[PDB]
């Protein structure tokens, strides 16, 4: 089925500047390409349809234009509540009506390293058999980060979780956590914790350890 | 004037089979297509199928295709979707949509539900563990709250009772293979006050009426 | 905010035999008029001379049901079985006598023969048994 293709994934621009949006489809769509805003955990709303047309009530900021296989949306001059995700539509009598994977316009900022912190389980936890072990980046710009687990300096893969703050209102930035679980035993197992963070703003990876007790 | 407004919110069992309904007040979709988009929480927008009366076939996404099933009743002003063999990957916000699109041009009138949340798990209603995060052993240290194994969402992090606000940072929930949620509050203070403050997490699951306040302080 | 498409007349064909034909013809461009209306642009080249048309359409209660001329002319703009195609039919009085028109209306300039062939068998059906006349699109007509 045919593929609507949003790049950039994300763009990062201050309030005021003029935005500009891509969605790329995989054959020739004749304007049938609708444009959705979503706020974070809100419902889908309806921007432009048929390409160009504007939906009711919404702003001359935001503008649409293409034909065929290149779409865009324009926002004139962001303003603070345009700071969203983006989707693009097939929207028509006909199928298919496929979504683009959709663009995050975020505020721009300057790079901010993050701050690492890890902390061991809870003896309370590891009662139930089970650990916890948790690593925290704290207040860091731009969101593209990488963290290793590292057991005995033994890379650790498949038995993690990452989780994400939206961007701060007041700071712009994001925070991260990282929870390594394994199983008391395999905890008791090992001495060195270690948790290896690389960032833009980091000029070398960034490790925090402790010893089991 | 067209409203359409879905079922309720529903929680399922692997392997079961969830109907959810699509009922147009006013108007009907005889003309305009009805289509049922989801979203995988955090993700994105994905359309399911369709009903598209202009060729006069009922159409799905190639990812869903067999799987589900979208019907509509003409007496009822209700259209249903049909999810069969529910992973914990079907957990999601469902969406029925008609489409302003039979006019050659339009106002792009298009109507939305309120969309129907669908969590896939075989757990019942349990409040969450919390376990701390525990300072390290003057610039800034950071604490925090592991608030463990709860169902449903949601759940409520306060620190010291709200007097805490500033560099709290409490993170989504992630639902682990065990069907339970688990999330993280943290939080950044100055180092000088871990021996004259103390810092409580205040965790509120209001389904299972549980209140937990968990003081974090150095482990020995 | 003025809403708009744009739309390639791909054929068409009449029920009373009018051999004035087009030699080519511009993009239909429909616009949304207040009042719930809908106003569509056109020029037609014949002869060397640029015809530029514009109909005003009146929406009905039902749905794809326009009327013209102030009443004495009735429009269906209804989507074809096939993908950026609808087709026109329209009846009633133009200039004192009773005429039937047909028009396939397109995204593409470029003729699709599964939309033409569709607009053939519609024609048919209501009786439209003249010969169907696809038409050449050129971007601006001048003398």
């Amino acid at each position: 089925e045919i593929v609507l293709t949003q790049s950039p994934a994300t763009l990062s621009l201050s309030p005021g500047e003029r935005a500009t949006l891509s969605c790329r489809a995989s054959e020739s769509v004749s304007s049938s390409v609708a444009w959705y805003q979503q706020k974070f955990g809100q419902a889908p709303r309806l921007l432009i349809y048929d390409a160009s047309n504007r939906a009711t009530g919404i702003p001359a900021r935001f503008s649409g234009s293409g034909s065929g296989t290149d779409f865009t949306l324009t926002i004139s001059s962001l303003e603070p509540e345009d700071f969203a995700v983006y989707y693009c539509q097939l929207r028509s009598n006909w199928p298919p009506l496929t979504f683009g994977g959709g663009t995050k316009v975020q505020i721009k900022r300057t790079v901010a390293a993050p701050s690492v912190f890890i902390f061991p389980p809870s003896d309370e936890q590891l009662k139930s058999g089970t650990a916890s072990v948790v690593c925290l980046l704290n207040n860091f710009y731009p969101r593209e980060a990488k963290v290793q687990w590292k057991v005995d300096n033994a890379l650790q893969s498949g038995n993690s979780q990452e989780s994400v703050t939206e961007q701060d209102s007041k700071d712009s930035t994001y925070s991260l956590s990282s929870t390594l679980t394994l199983s008391k035993a395999d905890y008791e197992k090992h001495k060195v914790y270690a948790c290896e963070v690389t960032h833009q703003g980091l000029s070398s990876p960034v490790t925090k350890s402790f010893n089991r007790g | 004037q067209v409203q359409l407004v879905q079922s309720g919110a529903e929680v399922q069992k692997p392997g079961s089979s969830v109907k959810v309904s699509c009922k147009a007040s006013g108007g009907t979709f005889s003309r305009y297509p009805l289509i049922w988009v989801r979203q995988t929480p955090g993700q994105g927008l994905e359309w399911m199928g369709g009903i598209f009366p202009v060729i006069g076939r009922t159409n799905y996404a190639e990812k869903f295709q067999g799987r589900v099933t979208i019907t509509a009743d003409e007496s009822t002003s209700t259209a249903y979707m049909e999810l069969n063999s529910l992973t914990s990957e079907d957990t999601a916000v469902y969406y029925c949509a008609r489409l302003d699109t039979y006019e050659i041009l339009g106002y792009g009138t298009d109507v939305w539900g309120q969309g129907t949340t669908v969590t896939v798990s075989s757990a019942s209603t349990k409040g969450p563990s919390v376990f701390p995060l525990a300072p390290s052993s003057g610039g800034t240290a950071a604490l925090g709250c592991l608030v463990k194994d709860y169902f449903p969402e949601p759940v409520t992090v306060s620190w010291n009772s709200g007097a805490l606000t500033s560099g709290v940072h409490t993170f989504p929930a992630v639902l682990q293979s065990s069907g339970l949620y688990s999330l993280s509050s943290v939080v950044t203070v100055p180092s000088s006050s871990l021996g004259t403050q103390t810092y409580i997490c205040n965790v509120n699951h209001k389904p299972s009426n549980t209140k937990v306040d968990k003081k974090v302080e150095p482990k020995s | 905010v003025a809403v708009s498409g744009k739309w390639y007349l791909k054929a068409m064909t009449a029920d009373q035999e009018v051999p004035e034909k087009p030699d080519s013809v511009t993009p239909m461009i429909l616009k949304a008029q207040k009042g719930g209306n809908l106003e569509a642009k056109i020029t037609m080249l014949t002869n060397g001379q640029c015809q530029n048309i514009t109909v005003v359409l009146h929406k009905t209660s039902e749905p794809g049901k326009y009327t013209a001329y102030e009443g004495q002319r009735v429009v269906f703009i209804q989507p074809s079985p096939v993908r950026d195609h609808y087709i026109l039919y329209s009846e009633g009085e133009l200039h004192g006598r009773q005429i039937r028109m047909a028009k396939l209306l397109g995204r593409d300039p470029e003729q699709s023969q599964e939309a033409l062939e569709d607009f053939r068998e519609f024609s048919r059906a209501k009786g439209l048994n003249q010969e169907i006349l696809e038409l050449a699109q050129s971007e601006t007509c001048s003398p």
